[PDB]
RNA sequence: UCUCAUGGAGAGUUCGAUCCUGGCUCAGGAUGAACGCUGGCGGCAUGCUUAACACAUGCAAGUCGGACGGGAAGUGGUGUUUCCAGUGGCGGACGGGUGAGUAACGCGUAAGAACCUGCCCUUGGGAGGGGAACAACAGCUGGAAACGGCUGCUAAUACCCCGUAGGCUGAGAAGCAAAAGGAGGAAUCCGCCCGAGGAGGGGCUCGCGUCUGAUUAGCUAGUUGGUGAGGUAAUAGCUUACCAAGGCGAUGAUCAGUAGCUGGUCCGAGAGGAUGAUCAGCCACACUGGGACUGAGACACGGCCCAGACUCCUACGGGAGGCAGCAGUGGGGAAUUUUCCGCAAUGGGCGAAAGCCUGACGGAGCAAUGCCGCGUGGAGGCAGAAGGCCCACGGGUCGUGAACUUCUUUUCCCGGAGAAGAAGCAAUGACGGUAUCCGGGGAAUAAGCAUCGGCUAACUCUGUGCCAGCAGCCGCGGUAAGACAGAGGAUGCAAGCGUUAUCCGGAAUGAUUGGGCGUAAAGCGUCUGUAGGUGGCUUUUUAAGUCCGCCGUCAAAUCCCAGGGCUCAACCCUGG
């Protein structure tokens, strides 16, 4: 299955996370294929590229809690369907 | 990681240094010592000029043989690149500036936290001043006065084109990046090249 | 293999642990290893002030 | 380009062909270019080839340990024969 | 007078002396480091390279009662409710650790056809009617224990049959194939059966690259090839019977030895050399070997069976177990850590949900192991004095150094305030009263190590007398030692400094770039010739090599350029 979550990668208490789509069983540190997003809870800021995410939620890409999040926050559910 | 020491013991033999302090030698020793000594070796002309950028800076050869790295992969004088990188240290600024009257004087300043730059506090004497940085004390009169103390008790030399001072914040300003032929010290920049030539 | 005994003066004797390292002494040939004095059972120079951490001494207070 | 040609010799088995290829690359250390040797197993369930033809090769599933290529006729050749 | 180029240093030693040739040695940088002397703090990282030797103790994979039957607790021994040994479902094939084995599709790169694929997404059609069991449980019974035995009863998303079919077999006629219900103010969600696709993941094949040795030259017989009959998810001698005699190799087969591979790391002017710790990907192994079941997926680290060695329990009949998971012990070794806190964050499994588990992971602690950063005071200090060393005995040096006077407080001590990280209305923080800020006191808390014959920056005196001893090379010392030991002084580094070991460079000393063979090491005693290498001129063909323009790919991280963020740097992040 492919899943959108993120992976930390950073410096000790600094967490600077970026998001992802890669498979399930794969660990943290995974392979990559497509990045899709950077996010960080310090500073807040977020690029996140619509086009590549809509490309793998049609194809039955299930985002995490908090990605989930993060995509609500954004209006893309509404032009996903 | 400091000199700690006597800095006359260095300048009969080393040469002139008014970074380090604008005190002179008094004896010309004896000449029995100058006969000992003599000639000098082509390495030891080399290593004696790398010295003076040791005293005039107060910096470690740890942190100077970094910035001779950061010279080389610089494209075009890499000698004259390296002084642009000392130069702009915030312990040479403060003391080009005439704010106290030694560079060890002024490193223990910045130590302290008696300055900020742009709003903000530095306590890092090697900190890299870029063009259009404000320099300023803080509002603490005891900061005030070790400043105000070096800009009144004697006079002041004449500053360069890129720096600048308004007296009624006693603050400066950086204009420019600077030219190799405005140090503050009589040097050779290609033997120190030459000394790093096998590192 | 056989080493060198590097220092005045030493308390070794049959039956005894020391800690070897390289090192040859040209003079002697075959030596091709040196003891660490200050060690398992090899002590230090007695009376020795300059080159003190070539020899284990503790310095004196 | 894509595919390798080779010489067709020991075509003595059933359904099978021995193929000699060659190929030339540079040498890493040297860049000379060094003519190289290699042999494979090919099948012309007609039998249309023998001894001293020259055959082109294509890959295809395997028919059998060692055997997984096919044998076609040449596609560009220089035969021009007593051109003016 | 453009632009490119940021990059190549030598020194000593053969001789009475010189020019060569040729080895040895040194100056550089790096380390998973170790030892010696010394030692203040902080930030980011790192930490069994040897015995893949053996392991005490605790934990590291559970979860669903909204699948089912029973049982327990509580209550007003009554309703709701809470807990679970067993049946059933999913996960236990991910994650974690280790490089023993492996010289080959194992890895890397670039392509392919004869296949599978639970969970996710998309989509077309269905779920009708019946029956029989094992658990648990109840009774009896055998054992020291682990674990059982017998006799009967029972539910289900568990088992079986019938019926149906856009599917399977076949040339066709024909033959065969399913399902499960659960929760609910009833809209109606979670699921189940058949079939067709998408993505991801996995299996198979192939081109190219992939260590040493010729004092290993012949190897192979299911071995190379086919047919038929088999077999696998699928192609295949994957298996078997017969037939044919091929298959590999002197460009190195076979045999032997060594070794996890790669992105990358270190060195280098470059070409290239060495190397494969941490981080990331693939493969392989799980006390030593063999085998299979289960499942979409294994021949399964914390699953099962057998054999063997070892350890433990025993009532001697019989049983239990596998730290190359975290921490930790013994042993080996020059040498590498707490038997810690927490699931707050990230990620993973189960569940409709609440929530449960997570030694992965996130944090703390130990170590100067490494890199980076800041201190161990600034300024002034007239003249003179004590003291150490040296002297041509007049003086010189240690020395503005110290004393002394003022100034400041990173750091230090005392006393307060005090987060971000949390995504999700509020609440939800292991770290943690941590970072951080304010106030008070006061130079108060903080420098050592090597070297001083030449290479190589830095010198005299005393003592010793080829003695004690130094040394990387040349070599010093035999009574005025700049080479030993001490002292003073100096130089170079700095919370580090040196020694040793390992790799590269220097080394043009294996010379493609970039060496040589008359006499310094080097032309077979000579000739003919196989393979192999190279090959005269002129006009055409093709476009393999070669050159140009586009496309795809060589992951991320790292390196390079730019930009930004941690008070700067290391370091972290974005883009190319
Ligand atoms: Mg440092
Ligand atoms: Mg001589
Ligand atoms: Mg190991
Ligand atoms: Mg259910
Ligand atoms: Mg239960
Ligand atoms: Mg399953
Ligand atoms: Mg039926
Ligand atoms: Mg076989
Ligand atoms: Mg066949
Ligand atoms: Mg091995
Ligand atoms: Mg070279
Ligand atoms: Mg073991
Ligand atoms: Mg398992
Ligand atoms: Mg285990
Ligand atoms: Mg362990
Ligand atoms: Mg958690
Ligand atoms: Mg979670
Ligand atoms: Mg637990
Ligand atoms: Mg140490
Ligand atoms: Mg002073
Ligand atoms: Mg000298
Ligand atoms: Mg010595
Ligand atoms: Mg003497
Ligand atoms: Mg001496
Ligand atoms: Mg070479
Ligand atoms: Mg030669
Ligand atoms: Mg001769
Ligand atoms: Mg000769
Ligand atoms: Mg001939
Ligand atoms: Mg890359």
């Amino acid at each position: 299955m492919v899943k959108l979550r993120l992976k930390r990668c950073g410096r000790k208490q600094r967490a600077v996370y970026r998001i992802v789509a890669i498979d399930v069983r794969s660990r943290r540190e995974g392979r990559d294929l497509q990045k899709v997003g950077f996010y960080d809870p310090i500073k807040s800021q977020t690029y996140l590229n619509v086009p590549a995410i809509l490309d793998f939620l049609e194809k039955g890409a299930q985002p995490t809690e908090t990605v989930y999040d993060i995509l609500k926050r954004a209006e893309v559910f509404k032009e996903f369907r | 990681s400091r000199y700690r020491g006597p800095r006359f013991k260095k300048i009969r033999r080393l040469g002139a240094l008014p970074g380090l302090t604008n005190k002179r030698p008094r004896a010309g020793s004896d000449l029995r010592n100058q006969s000992r000594s003599g000639k000098r070796s082509q390495y030891r002309i080399r290593l004696e000029e790398k010295q003076k950028l040791r005293f005039h800076y107060g910096i470690t050869e740890r942190q100077l043989l970094k910035y001779v790295r950061i010279a080389r992969k610089a494209k075009g004088s890499t000698g004259q690149v390296l002084l642009q990188l000392l130069e702009m240290r915030l312990d040479n600024i403060l003391f080009r500036l005439g704010m106290a009257p030694t560079i060890p004087g002024a490193r223990q300043l910045v130590n302290h936290r008696h300055i900020l730059v742009n709003g903000r506090i530095v306590d890092i004497p090697s900190y890299r001043c870029k063009p259009q940085d404000t320099i300023m004390a803080r509002d603490e009169q005891k900061s005030i006065a070790l400043i105000q103390n070096s800009l009144d008790l004697s006079p002041r030399e004449e500053l360069p084109k890129h720096l600048t001072l308004n007296p009624f914040p006693y603050k400066g300003l950086v204009n420019q990046i600077i030219d190799s032929k405005w140090v503050g010290l009589k040097i050779n920049e290609l033997l120190v090249v030459e000394y790093y030539s096998r590192q | 293999i056989t080493a060198y005994i590097p220092g005045i003066g030493h308390n070794l004797q049959e039956h005894s642990v020391v800690l070897v390292r390289g090192g040859r002494v040209k003079d002697l040939p075959g030596v091709r290893y040196h003891i660490v004095r200050g060690t398992l059972d090899a002590v230090g120079v007695k009376d020795r002030q300059q080159g003190r951490s070539k020899y284990g001494v503790k310095k004196p207070k | 380009m894509r595919s390798m040609q080779g010489k067709v010799i020991c075509a003595t088995n059933d359904k099978t062909v021995n193929v000699e290829v060659v190929r030339l690359a540079p040498h890493p250390k040297y860049k000379r270019r060094v003519r190289k040797k290699k042999k494979y197993q090919a099948h012309d369930p007609d039998n249309q080839f023998k001894v001293g033809d020259w055959v082109q090769l294509d890959k295809c599933r395997p028919i059998s340990k060692t055997k997984t290529f096919l044998a076609v006729a040449p596609e560009g050749r220089q035969s021009s024969a007593t051109r003016p």
